[PDB]
């Protein structure tokens, strides 16, 4: 089938950890949640300044 | 006229009628009583969302001797309905000149904020209004009618589309038929 | 068939099934001001579709005794949508304009109008000893009309047609961009006027770039029971509208 | 795939091109678009007519019938159901099907059977789960005259046995029509002498459907209500037509009462003022 | 098996979107609806004329 | 993958580097870390922000509504449910959604329907399993006015038929909004004259949801309580905002009562002594 | 020196010698609507320099007991030159905006303001049982002010500062595009807001895209003989202004 093997979340016996998935429905809205999308970009809220500010330097000068 | 062919008749007369609004209505393809039952609107009532432009074709049914120019305007939501020709003329309009070509199309562009609109249009998803006026007037020779009929046709464009399947509110019953 | 034509500017469209070609100013077509001809250093504003669209003015009635009418632009469009708003807020302006005069009758009516665009149509006063008032030269979209006889007004314009209120012969107005509306063949007249002036730009309230005159050379006539109401509507659309010198709106 | 047309960017115009002018007399619907009568901007339209498909439109279970049958043999209550299959007794689905003259498709039939115990002063029971039997009888097959008729043997007629509590019974059927397509409208007669039956009933004959309780008997009177649902799939439709305007009166013909073309209003120029600051 | 992978309808997280299908029954009438057939040809009803009519031209001449 | 930043080993310092000094006036949030203001040791941090994902945060079924409807037609008890869909009547889920201004996602809807028999002196029955029907009616569709209205024919409106005992009914829905994203906050009006409805209700319109018992009638009065659950999936959120501080008063607007910024305490220097040998 | 900065939009220019960088919305900069995101088929109008310029609103006085102020856009600019004219004549609008709040004192004065831009700043009513009136939400370039105590008005906004009239904590407003004006280091605050909405465009009278709030966290203070008049002026300039749906001007 259109099987798609992904990686499972670390277990309590770490340091065959993968699962299989197949969509049965025609609408993408039927698929399960995307609990594995780990994107980040705090810059939008933490550093929305026009002029890049270097940590080790004075904010104003 | 709810049960006569006069319901489709849009009279136009000879003589001074400047400042007079020939007709007007809202742009609710599925809610407006004017479109509510046309092939177009009749289908929209099986859906809750709609989008796209509309083609309002007007046909002059007067005699071959009658002449005239009408101003077909369309005003997007936001202001009051055009009370004068000047106000209507400020919006998307089409000056139709009656001649050999009987019909004239007034394509109402899809100028909405959102991508779709509800067939059960509310003030938020308002579409605007359409008002018709006399650009000049209807001149006619002697021995010729002074009143003429102007039919109106409505249909969707190649950019039209419905989206939310629902049941039409134009049919029901109180018990199993027999 | 070159009889039928269609005009589209902005959100406006005009239709015709009995036109007679299209006169294009002095062979030129409206165009924006070039850098090698500009003077105003500030970057101009070009509303485009916002101001460059068809504006219909108050219709006029053509009667068996009508002598003519005239409008002055861009003044006549001071209260027309955004085109008029830019005139108020800006010191300098520049536009093209597409004049489209409509007037239909029937194969049983007769008459012939002369649609002309007269650049710098400086007019004279009724009383040669006095001066004229702006109020008598142009009054918004309201048209002033020519009279078949001499006028007497204090500061009125010499409306006597034969002289077109300019001290010249009406039969020679054909030297200006024009067209006729011979009811037996026509139905309207279109003229594309290019910006004509001795300066790149100019104020639009203080200066009346050109005057549109509609003078009938063939009196409107018809038989009994034939529609007696024959209106003449004028529609004009600015082209390549540019504006400079933005400031507080001018109080009319 | 089923995407909608995009709007080409259009600019000023002044030619002998007359896309706005036409003649409906030809029976031709104007193919004009906004860009033809005004200045438009380019717009990549991603909208899709995927839900306007005749398949997505008609492929939805809709009730087509409903009858009630009792368990005990008291009074003149029917202990079994009988039904001459057709979709003309439920205005909703009937109106959709009638948007087209001819139809061709397979169909998914679902049954929603529910029971109850009729009111009473002393009705303390303990009845086991009720099992039902739905039997389809194609035209000509023997019809049962009782809840114990031999016909319920279902020797060759398709039949379903369902017990309450479980998911509503379902099953698909192909394209039965003896014609090349189902007919929603038949402007003809059943007899060559132009008489007898007129319309639908003149040719359509999908047979009958019977139901009953397989349980012998209940201490106290109980009744069940079966609801039949139709869901056409693998659809094909031909010759579209004006939607039903007048309310449905009979389920055997198209009789109607002169109905208004639409709702009324003040005048042709009436438009409600919704802007009042 | 006779698996057949198709494309799912766009989801609310666009701009693995495919599903698998296998028929278990012997009759085609048992298969699921064909909700993905997007064919069109309005010409039958909008332009059923014998002589092609060019939009930018007069209907009659 | 969604791992956290490690701490670089830092040693003594004595330079013109001023990572600790800054100016909040710029609207810039200091990007300082322990290693910048002290001597730190290397630490391979394996922690992950996998559960802080907007997906994992909002993708959890939360109750959004609850109503009760009876079986028998006694007194003025509603025999069916009606509901103008929205998630503003349950503070819990409503507060989460309101952490962001705009949202876009598909959704999994689950229904928990439970029934009961109202108290009485003589209520001995034997009612078969109760079957329910939940019908969604998008804006404009015909609304039923009784438990026997024709609207329940579900000709094209999505509907579910569930019998007690089985797993709670469920079904997914895409992104309905006619806009490019659901709006939790709308600082505007419904009318151009700046009046009428203000806020959420001014534009949101997900339609209505109706429920009922498909069973004809019960000997003695019984009632059922339906609980609607929402679980957004394939989530997208924009413009974060200050969490709700004041309790929710109305479900149509953001009205509130002046609430305290936080709990009080003795003084700014108050810290409880927890070390008392 | 990053302290000094200059802003130029249209025929307007702002100068500063004590700024603190520039906050750019949510990392985005104003941009015109793309074709793959547009809905309105009609060609939009872009006045450019005509509407995209710095508009200064009525100044406000900062007092030792001032609790705060707030403005709602684009509504607040309904009567500002041509930007307001396009709002009247068009159904749809879209703009960026460059907020620049000025406020100078001296090395002897003290105080700290919080300039913030709150998208969809839906506000509550004084009387939780009633509704609010547009007149109480935004009144042109005239600023509404927050109160240090609870309000009682019938259809008034709950001006109590601590809740910012939204039922939230004022200390958390920092999650929105903002800057502070700490007199001992600042002199002004600039914020470039990109078009933020769940729709490509929207009406500019019916919808208040965002609210500008200036709340002081450090009370204005000073000694005797020290200028007691400390005004706070707000200047804003639209960016990438687009308009659709041209029709008859809307009567306010
Ligand atoms: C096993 C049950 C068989 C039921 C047959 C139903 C056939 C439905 C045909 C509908 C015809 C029509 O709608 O024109
Ligand atoms: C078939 C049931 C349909 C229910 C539609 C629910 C839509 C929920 C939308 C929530 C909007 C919001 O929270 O801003």
């Amino acid at each position: 089938m259109g099987a798609q093997v992904s990686t499972q979340k670390t277990g309590a016996h770490e340091t065959i950890i993968h699962y299989t998935n197949i969509n049965y429905y025609k609408d993408a809205a039927s698929n399960s949640a995307n609990r594995q999308d780990f994107t980040q970009d705090p810059g939008k809220f933490t550093e929305p300044v026009k002029d890049i500010m270097i940590k080790t330097m004075p904010a104003l000068n | 006229n709810l049960q006569s062919m006069d319901a489709y008749h849009i009279e136009v007369n000879t003589g001074n009628y400047q400042g007079e609004k020939i007709f007007a209505f809202q742009m609710q393809p599925g809610l407006e009583s004017v479109f509510k039952r046309t092939l177009m609107g009749e289908i929209l009532n099986y859906y809750a969302h709609w989008s796209g432009s509309i083609k309002l074709t007007f046909t002059f049914c007067g005699s071959a001797m009658a002449t005239g120019k009408l101003l077909l305007a369309y005003s997007p939501p936001g202001a009051d309905v055009p009370a004068t020709r000047k106000q209507a003329m400020l919006g998307t309009h089409m000056i139709w000149d009656i001649g050999l070509q009987s019909s004239c199309v007034l394509c109402i562009p899809w100028i909405s904020q959102t991508h779709y609109r509800l067939v059960q249009q509310d003030e938020y998803t308002s579409a605007g209004n359409v008002t018709c006026w006399y650009q000049t007037g209807i001149v006619v020779p002697p021995g010729t009618p002074n009143k003429c009929v102007v039919l109106c046709f409505a249909s969707a464009c190649n950019d039209f589309s419905v989206r939310m399947l629902r049941d039409t509110p134009f049919i029901g019953q109180t018990a199993l038929l027999q | 068939s070159d009889r039928v034509r269609s005009l589209t500017l902005g959100n406006s469209t005009i239709t015709t099934q009995e036109s007679a070609n299209v006169v294009v100013g002095y062979g030129r077509w409206p165009e924006y001001l070039r850098d090698d001809e500009a003077t105003a250093e500030d970057q101009p504003t070009q509303p485009d579709v916002a101001t460059c669209r068809f504006y219909t003015l108050e219709s006029v009635q053509w009667e068996k005794n009508s002598a003519g009418w005239w409008w002055k632009f861009p003044e006549a469009l001071k209260d027309m949508g955004l085109f008029g708003q830019n005139m108020l807020y800006h010191y300098l302006g520049r536009a093209g304009y597409t004049i489209h005069v409509q007037c239909n009758a029937s194969k049983f009516h007769q008459g012939c109008l002369l649609v002309v665009c007269v650049p710098e149509a400086e007019m004279g006063c009724s009383q040669t000893d006095k001066e004229v008032a702006a109020m008598n030269l142009t009054k918004g979209e309201a048209a002033h009309k020519f009279e078949p006889t001499k006028t007497n007004g204090e500061h009125t314009v010499q409306s006597i047609v034969c002289n077109a209120g300019m001290g010249v012969g009406v039969g020679n107005l054909t030297i200006y961009p024009h067209q006729w509306i011979n009811l037996r063949t026509n139905n309207c007249a279109t003229i594309v006027m290019p910006y004509v002036n001795s300066v790149p730009m100019d104020n639009m309230f203080r200066h009346y770039n050109f005057t549109l005159m509609v003078i009938p050379f063939a009196p409107l006539d018809y038989a009994a029971q034939a529609s007696e109401y024959v209106p003449v509507t004028v529609t004009i659309a600015p082209m390549c509208a540019e504006y400079n010198g933005l400031r507080l709106a001018y109080q009319q | 795939i089923a995407r909608v047309a995009d709007t080409v960017a259009s600019g000023p115009s002044n030619s002998t091109s007359i896309p706005a002018l036409t003649a409906v007399e030809t029976g031709h619907t104007s193919q004009v678009e906004p860009s033809d009568t005004m200045q438009t901007r380019h717009v990549k339209n991603y909208h899709s007519r995927s839900e306007s498909t005749v398949e997505n439109f008609l492929s939805r279970s809709a009730c087509v019938y409903i009858e009630e049958y009792y368990t005990k043999d008291q009074d003149n209550v029917n202990r079994y159901m009988s039904w001459t299959i057709n979709a003309r007794r439920m205005v909703q689905l009937r109106r959709k099907f009638e948007l087209f003259t001819y139809m061709r498709f397979d169909m998914e039939i679902t049954f929603v059977i529910t029971s109850r115990q009729l009111p009473g002063t002393s009705i303390a029971q303990d009845m086991p789960p009720l099992t039902h039997q739905i039997m389809y009888i194609p035209p000509g097959g023997p019809v049962p005259n009782s809840v114990t008729d031999f016909a319920w043997q279902t020797s060759t007629n398709p039949s379903i046995f369902w017990t309450e509590g479980n998911a509503p019974p379902r099953m698909s059927i192909p394209f039965i029509s003896i014609g090349n397509a189902y007919s929603n409208f038949y402007d003809g007669w059943s007899h060559f002498s132009q008489n007898g039956v007129y319309g639908y009933n003149a040719l359509n004959n999908m047979g009958k459907l019977y139901a009953r309780h397989v349980n012998k008997d209940t201490p106290y009177q109980m009744s069940s209500t079966i609801r039949v649902y139709f869901k056409p799939k693998h659809i094909r439709v031909w010759v579209p037509r004006p939607p039903r305007l007048s309310p449905y009166i009979k389920s055997s013909n198209v009789n109607f009462n002169p109905t208004n073309l639409t709702d009324e209003r003040s005048s042709i120029t009436y438009v409600p003022d919704t802007i009042r600051p």
